[PDB]
């Protein structure tokens, strides 16, 4: 029956504050020790932190220098203030309960786990500027022996934000075409990938273009991607 | 990482399956274990406690086990249902909790399947931006988790390097890329570069060089 | 004093 819910800005610049905060409900938050827990977009999970009901907090090593968690029993809601973000605090924050070990001697309250946990909220650092992406062609290698088949693409790279469509020679070829889930960067910014897998033997007669459009910030491009 | 898990597991289903959780005398050793499980795009969920207690609504399938310095979480019966990343996590020393990297468990709803692996290496147009990319397309593999590893002539790499999670092709098999971000001189510089790509067990490798 | 503070049980120092 208890609840947590994070409440946080969703956008952060740079270098600036993230400050969150996680409501229980059907519940409260006296009597236990409770935890901020993010995860980068497909990568792991990262503790960040637990703070008891009376105030006490114990930090990960690794963000102290950064991090403050306090809570407010009369809301029952606990916070969590995270300085000088950057690209890498990219990442859904979960608000948490904890259990684990007490020791009355000074170890104190060890979190061995989470039982329960909030939904997520997704914290973007980034500037949020529209950028259109610079279009590279991949041209195809050297391969003898009629060549068999060949690979070409092309790069659109530093863009955001999502998404782009990428088509090639206007939609008029559709067999072995792969367009790859773009990858986003340290940069904040993204960059993907499409390859069309053709015939050698025409590579002379026939053009190859790939089609990218971003919309977002009205970039077209059509790439002639030919071999060297 | 403090914990460590093997990256993926798979079986048919209605079979079993393990998972290992590799600690030390800092963690595991004195602290006990914890378990996730997590379907892409919700928060994960407590599936064992205090290394093999099962909470409420956890059917008995899932087990979990602890011994010196590692840990150990069993699935029976498998069901397409249970396909998710399996975490463990505890408490370590260094005063904090840590959690394994995650294992991905697949479920076999067809044959494994090696990945192809197409590598690009920076554009001319690119290298006039003072910019070098070196791209990595890796597609139609199952289980659809791979590693991927670079080199620089025959020395390992990992700085500049961003791959994507895989993600399902339209014929469900497995599709994902890497990027290495090069200086114009570090791929001048060398005779050539590789990725290498591992899947269960055997490894896909491509060369490019800039002569 | 080792105490297993389990999933959901509250706990008091005070």
């Amino acid at each position: 029956q208890v609840q947590l819910q994070e409440s946080g800005p969703g956008l952060v610049k740079p270098s600036e504050t993230l400050s969150l905060t996680c409501t229980v409900s059907g519940g409260s938050i006296s009597g236990f020790h409770w935890s901020w827990i993010r995860q980068p977009p497909g990568k792991g999970l990262e503790y960040i932190g637990y703070i008891y009901y009376s105030g006490s907090t114990s930090y990960n090593p690794s963000l102290k220098s950064r991090v403050s968690m306090s809570v407010d029993t009369s809301r029952n809601q606990f916070s969590l203030e995270l300085s000088s973000v950057t690209a890498a605090d990219t990442a859904v924050y979960y608000c948490a309960r904890d259990f684990g070990e007490y020791h009355y001697d000074g170890r104190g309250f060890q979190c061995e786990g989470f039982d329960l946990w909030g939904q997520g909220t997704l914290v973007t650092v980034s500037s949020a500027s529209t950028k259109g992406p610079s279009v590279f062609p991949l041209a195809p290698s050297s391969k003898s022996t009629s060549g068999g088949t060949a690979a070409l693409g092309c790069l659109v790279k530093d863009y955001f934000p999502e998404p782009v469509t990428v088509s090639w020679n206007s939609g008029a070829l559709t067999s072995g075409v792969h367009t790859f889930p773009a990858v986003l960067q340290s940069s904040g910014l993204y960059s993907l990938s499409s390859v069309v897998t053709v015939p050698s033997s025409s590579l002379g007669t026939q053009t190859y273009i790939c089609n990218v459009n971003h919309k977002p910030s009205n970039t077209k491009v059509d790439k002639k991607v030919e071999p060297k | 990482s403090v914990l460590t898990q093997p990256p993926s597991v798979s079986a048919a289903p209605g079979q079993k399956v393990t998972i290992s959780c590799s600690g030390s005398s800092s963690n595991i050793g004195n602290n006990m274990v914890s378990w996730y499980q997590q379907h892409p795009g919700t928060a994960p969920k407590l599936l064992i406690y205090e290394n093999s207690k099962r909470p409420s609504g956890i059917p008995d399938r899932f087990s979990g086990s602890r011994s010196g310095t590692s840990a150990t979480l069993g699935i029976i019966g498998l069901q397409t249902g249970d396909e998710a990343e399996y975490y463990c996590a505890t408490w370590d020393g260094s005063l904090r909790t840590v959690f394994g990297g995650g294992t991905k468990l697949t479920v076999l709803s067809q044959p494994k399947a090696a990945p192809s692996v197409t590598l690009f290496p920076p554009s001319s147009e690119e290298l006039q931006a003072n910019k070098a990319t070196l791209v990595c397309l890796i597609s139609d593999f199952y289980p659809g988790a791979v590693t991927v590893a670079w080199k620089a002539d025959s020395s390992p790499v990992r700085a500049g390097v961003e791959t994507t999670t895989p993600s399902k092709q339209s014929n469900n098999k497995y599709a994902a890329s890497s990027y290495l971000s090069l200086t114009p001189e570090q791929w001048k510089s060398h005779r050539s570069y590789s990725c290498q790509v591992t899947h269960e067990g055997s490894t896909v490798e491509k060369t490019v060089a800039p002569t | 004093k080792r105490i297993h503070i389990g999933p959901g049980r509250a706990f008091y120092t005070t």
